[PDB]
RNA sequence: UUCAUCUAGACAGCCGGACGGUGGCCAUGGAAGUCGGAAUCCGCUAAGGAGUGUGUAACAACUCACCGGCCGAAUGAACUA
RNA sequence: GCAGUCAAGCGUUAUAGCGACAUUGCUUUUUGAUUCGAUGUCGGCUCUUCCUAUCAUACCGAAGCAGAAUUCGGUAA
């Protein structure tokens, strides 16, 4: 509204290499170069606890859980991918990590949280990997079309994932 | 013969009787030759073997290092 | 100019200096306060298995190892140099591979454990032959006869230069399988045997032989006195 | 890709199944076999077959290299 | 006598280099 | 009779596991599929997991047991769910196992180890899991390493 | 075809390379020019030298081009071994990049000759000839990785056996120690190992005989194991090509004794997996080791 | 056994004067350069020398009684 | 010339030790220190690498990194002229 | 060649400046596809000898050198 700065983030100790409101608005991730994962309060502009701890190589992107998929009293869980070629999934009420998805032989580009419990992952050895976490994050398919790294993915319903239930109305 | 006929030989064969220790005594003569050739090779294959016996000297200290 | 040059490794481990001996020197005066007999322990030819074996069994005692002149220096080489009284002869009576263990046991414990204990060894250099070996005719393989043939597996083609050449035993290859034309006697019983020989009995693995931790003495702390036990010291 | 420090264990795009890979080793197989008869109409029948009896072309002739002078 | 007329030699040359 | 004994390395719960015992098995006479049927039975607790497996022959007869080792108590620990090799691959070993697992290791390693405390066996234990990669008690092993050296874990049995 | 390809000269790595068309331009020809003498002496002095140099490297690109076969021009079974073997994407990407090399050294050579026209002191000519040498010594370091794996390619291209696709063949085939190498060593003289563990064999081994004074080639393979080609190795893809290319009669072996480490349910399994593999060709399935076990005292 | 030509080490005139000629450049454009260039600008006691503990006593008392001497 | 090592033993040499969790994890038809990718920790030590090389299809075996016994007095490295 | 990078050294007590060996970018990018201005001296014949910086012949060394053939190199005119 004034673009004027209005609070500073200083937990990490490296490069913060990825941001990410949560679909609800609640808290700010944000993923580093020294291998952590950060959760923020942005109107106090305060951390929630201590950092995320247990990838070995520097976070590439982090995606949230649905609103539609996380059922009412709940807080969505944040899927994080990472050079070190693992999905981890962390539950942020109990501040715990569930689930360890490990099939990628190099670093993981991107990862998504789709619409339908499940989880896509392009990584630099050249496949995509679909993972559902109803079958306990199992690699459900291997997509192999590429011959070099894949880059990026996207999912035709990443807007909706992304806003939750808000709308250009704000409301 | 055909694929690796040598190793398949030397597998079943063995090596000459006095490979071993020919060998030895080869490696074991090489600072003499080194030597050798260093005060003995004249014009453009002195210098050449002076400047690979440098850049062997700065890769070992490299590697060293 | 005209000098040998050393030949360079790049490995993990380096050299141990005057601090490990100081160490070791420490312990083995602070174990002659705590501890209330010190007995002296020939150890030689040890495998490792055996030595920690014989730790694990003295829990709660102290077994030192090191070199012998600084295991004499912290027991004191003379009269006028010793750490406690009557301790020089304790010191003087160390020869060749010593180890020292403090303890608070028992002399009859001690002694009947040390009686009591033997393993299987390899026949060493300079020592006696425990049985007659001969690597019969035909193909030879990894147990040489020690164990029928058809459960043996052939010896491998890689050490037949080793056989040739470094243990003179004549050798030939036939489609990749050592061979022998006659039977070859190795040792003989009750004879003394050579590096040669002991590598041979060594590669085929036959251990014949009994290992003995050999006991010289032991120094009591209150008594101050080094009483000779005389065990294993045929 | 290939040596004493090859690390390529597995082709790179394995066919879909045996049924696949054998029919497209029929195709190849089929257009090698139609490929050497288009060809050995002609080289094969020609330059080649005189190689059998020693025989050479006779050389150009400079007068033919007339106009490609420096 | 010679070894530690070689040792006394070495005492002395250490301190005066660590003064 | 003679007691013979051979020793392998295998994943367990899988039947057929002798491929590598017929160049042993062939002097004796004994039967592959009954080895594998057997090296199957005695894997039973152990599926999906690289255990080492020992056979005992005696007379005409090969019975199959489990030897304990470090690496597969750490992964049987981890609780991970079982595996086929044609679907997952390259598996990282990250999960968490707690102090009183790991000294409930120590001590089923304890008969077998040079460790003269239970706090040996039980730092030997933890650079095995640092070896597989884990956490424990949410830390890193050889960090719970340095605890039991500071003095901060109590060793119960001492 | 020409099914051997042993006749293939030496590929030298980069500097090794450099070192002899350099040290071969220094000695074949002449050395002492003046900067007394006439500036066109000068010049053709350098022009030579520059030209011959080029000459050196543009003989030995054609000598390497010319040697290795062209993989999509070969028989379609020789083209398959040679991809499974080599990654035919790498083997003509290298060759690529010898081609490459030799039309820009000849490209320099003409270049710099063309520029040495115009030298108007020794001083000159003599930057300019370096300039076109150290030139070609930049774009033949270049080719250090190529030259090094066309070099291993060569040597082992040149051991591979000569397989004619298009005479009698008696392919075998199975799980691995089932008897393989055994019946080539009792049909043929051909000296493949005979070992009791799997994949002793890892290539193709090729024997002869005759028989109703035919000649026949037989072919013994490494071992198939009962896997999709999607996850199947290279090793087991030279067993499968030959099969789909070669035609001719298969032998199947099975061992009933189950001393090879595989049941015999597993074994009819595999069989009926390869099935759609030989169609068209002549097939028998021979049971192996009936000196253990019998077909007739099965269960 | 065929011997070759042997370099002559008979001293031509010319030669020596251009050495000459050479040598008196060089020394005048080191000069040059060691006036133009830009660069910025005690051993002790030796080890082996007997005397070593003396001189340093020595030296340590000349300094302590200068410490004085000078002040008052 | 400067650094180091040395009669609680210098440099060479011979002999012996060179262990245990453990065939650490992943990967591989197979890979046990030694085709590879990432950890490279703990114990017991006088000392001993999650290995310096040879070697095996994998093991085995030998080696050397380090330690000890015998020997008994000076030695090694890097520079300068 | 130009422009950098590294640093065994050199220099210094102002962590300036020189700097060997290595190395990157441009010229030159992936599937072995498909002639451009010599401004002043040149060629032959016959016949001799010299150099080695060796094409062949002699003897050697190395190389996936099985044999055959070939490549690289040494002494050698
Ligand atoms: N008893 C018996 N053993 C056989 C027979 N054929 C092969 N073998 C054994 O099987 C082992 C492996 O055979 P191999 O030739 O390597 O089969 P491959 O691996 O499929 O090529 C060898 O050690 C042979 O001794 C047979 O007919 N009878
Ligand atoms: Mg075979
Ligand atoms: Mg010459």
């Amino acid at each position: 509204d004034t673009q004027t700065p209005m609070h500073t983030l200083k937990g990490h100790y490296n490069w913060v290499l990825c941001v990410s409101w949560s679909p609800d608005g609640e808290v700010i991730a944000t993923g580093s170069m020294d291998n952590t994962i950060r959760l923020w309060d942005p109107k106090s502009g305060q951390c929630l606890g201590d950092a995320l701890r247990g990838h070995s190589k520097w976070i590439t992107s982090l995606s949230w859980e649905p609103i539609h998929l996380v059922k009412p009293g709940s807080k969505p869980r944040l899927a994080s991918s990472s050079k070190d070629g693992t999905i981890k999934i962390w539950d942020t009420v109990s501040r715990v990590c569930q689930y360890t998805m490990s099939g990628h032989t190099n670093s993981v580009s991107c990862v998504k949280w789709g619409g339908q419990g499940l989880l896509y992952s392009g990584s630099h050895d050249r496949t995509v990997r679909v993972w559902d976490i109803n079958s306990q994050g199992r690699c459900i398919n291997i997509l192999k079309s590429h011959a070099h790294w894949v880059n990026h993915l996207s999912l035709s319903t990443d807007y909706a994932l992304r806003i939750g239930a808000f709308d250009h109305t704000g409301k | 013969p055909q694929n690796d006929y040598i190793e398949r030989h030397i597998k079943q064969h063995g090596k000459r009787l006095d490979h071993e220790e020919r060998k030895r005594k080869r490696e074991a003569r090489e600072s003499h030759k080194i030597s050798e050739r260093a005060q003995k090779l004249t014009g453009w294959k002195g210098k050449q073997f002076a400047k690979k016996r440098y850049a062997e000297k700065v890769s070992m200290r490299k590697k060293i290092k | 100019r005209s000098k040998r040059s050393k030949l360079v490794t790049l490995a993990q481990t380096d050299k141990k200096g005057r601090e490990n001996k100081e160490r070791i020197f420490d312990e083995v005066r602070e174990a002659l306060d705590t501890y209330r007999y010190v007995w002296v322990l020939h150890l030689d030819d040890v495998r490792t298995p055996v030595l920690q074996e014989i730790r694990t069994s003295w829990a709660g005692s102290k077994l030192i190892m090191g070199k012998r002149k600084v295991l004499q220096k912290a027991l004191g080489e003379k009269r006028e140099e010793e750490y406690k009284e009557n301790l020089y002869q304790l010191s003087k009576l160390c020869s060749g591979v010593t180890g020292l263990l403090f303890t608070d046991e028992d002399v009859n414990t001690v002694k009947e454990y040390f009686k009591s204990y033997v393993r299987s060894d390899y026949s060493r250099p300079n020592t006696k032959a425990p049985l007659t070996f001969t690597i019969p005719e035909g193909i030879v393989y990894s147990r040489g006869g020690q164990i029928p043939a058809e459960e043996d597996v052939p010896m491998i083609h890689s050490l037949e230069p080793t056989m040739r050449n470094k243990f003179e035993i004549p050798t030939k290859i036939k489609a990749g399988k050592i061979t022998i034309d006659s039977p070859y006697l190795v040792c003989t019983e009750g004879e003394k045997l050579d590096v040669r020989q002991a590598l041979i009995l060594k590669q085929f693995g036959i251990a014949a032989s009994e290992f003995k931790v050999k006991v010289s003495a032991y120094y009591d702390n209150d008594s101050s006195t080094v009483e000779s036990t005389n065990i294993n010291m045929e | 890709a290939f040596g004493p420090k090859a690390q390529r264990k597995r082709p790179r795009l394995a066919a879909s199944n045996l049924e696949d890979l054998v029919k497209a080793t029929n195709e190849d197989i089929t257009k090698y076999e139609e490929k050497q008869v288009l060809d050995a109409t002609l080289g094969l029948m020609g330059n080649q077959e005189d190689k059998e009896n020693g025989w050479t072309s006779a050389a150009k002739e400079a007068i033919f290299s007339k106009g490609q002078s420096k | 006598t010679s070894w530690e007329l070689k040792k006394q030699k070495r005492l002395e040359d250490k301190q005066f280099k660590e003064r | 009779n003679e007691v013979k004994y051979l020793y392998l390395r295998a994943v367990g719960g899988e039947v057929g596991a002798s491929a590598a015992l017929a160049p042993k098995i062939g002097p004796l006479g004994l039967s592959p599929k009954k080895v594998g049927e057997d090296i199957a039975k005695a894997t039973k607790e152990f599926k999906g997991i690289k255990v080492t497996v020992q056979l005992k022959i005696q007379n005409r007869q090969a019975a199959a047991s489990v030897v304990p080792s470090a690496s597969s108590l750490v992964i049987t620990a981890l609780k991970e769910p079982p595996r086929d090799r044609k679907k997952d691959k390259n598996v990282k070993h990250s999960g968490n196992i707690q102090l009183d697992e790991i000294i409930e290791i120590a001590r089923q390693m304890r008969d077998k180890s040079f460790g003269r405390t239970l706090a040996s066996v039980t730092k030997e234990i933890l650079g095995t899991a640092q070896s597989v990669g884990c956490r424990v008690d949410f830390k890193n092993p050889h960090d719970i390493i340095e605890g039991i050296n500071a003095g901060e874990i109590e060793i119960p049995e001492n | 075809m020409q099914l051997s390809w042993k006749d293939i000269p030496t590929v030298a790595p980069a500097n090794d390379l450099l070192d002899i068309v350099l040290n071969r331009t220094q000695r074949k020809t002449p050395t002492v020019i003046r900067p007394g003498f006439k500036i066109t002496r000068i010049r053709a002095f350098y022009m030579r030298k520059v030209k011959y140099t080029g000459e050196g490297f543009v003989e030995k690109f054609e000598d390497i081009l010319k040697g290795f076969p062209n993989i999509n021009d070969v028989h379609p079974f020789h083209r398959d071994l040679m991809d499974t073997l080599y990654e035919k994407n790498h083997y003509k990407i290298s060759l690529a990049a010898i081609s490459r090399a030799k039309s820009l050294v000849e490209q320099v050579a003409r270049d710099y000759v063309r520029l040495l026209k115009f030298g108007q002191s020794l001083f000159q000519c003599k930057q300019l000839k370096r300039a076109a040498l150290g030139r070609m010594a930049t774009i033949v370091k270049k080719l250090r990785d190529p030259l090094a794996y066309l070099e291993q390619v060569r040597q082992h291209i040149g051991r591979l056996p000569s397989i004619d696709p298009n005479t009698r063949t008696l392919l075998i085939c199975g799980y691995p120690n089932v008897g393989k190498s055994s019946f080539l060593r009792c049909i043929t003289k051909s000296d493949v190992d005979v070992q009791p563990y799997a994949f002793t064999t890892k290539s193709l081994y090729v024997g002869h005989f005759d028989y109703k004074y035919l000649r026949f080639q037989a072919i013994d393979t490494p071992g198939i194991l009962d896997r999709p080609t999607e996850e199947m190795n290279n090793i087991e893809m030279q067993s499968i090509y030959a099969i789909a290319h070669l035609r001719s009669c298969v032998l199947y072996f099975m061992d009933l004794s189950e001393q090879c480490g595989f049941t015999i349910e597993a074994q009819v399994k595999l069989f009926h997996s390869i099935k759609p593999l030989f169609a068209n060709k002549s097939v028998m399935v021979v049971i192996n080791k009936t000196d253990i076990i019998r077909p007739e005292d099965l269960d | 056994m065929r011997v070759r030509k042997r370099q002559s080490r008979r001293t031509s005139t010319k030669l020596k004067e251009g050495i000459k000629k050479k040598a008196s450049a060089h020394r005048k454009k080191e000069k040059k350069m060691a006036k133009k260039d830009v660069t910025w600008r005690d051993p002790g006691i030796p080890s082996n020398f007997p005397y070593k503990a003396k001189i340093l006593e020595e030296i340590e008392a000349k300094k302590m009684k200068d410490l004085e001497e000078r002040e008052l």
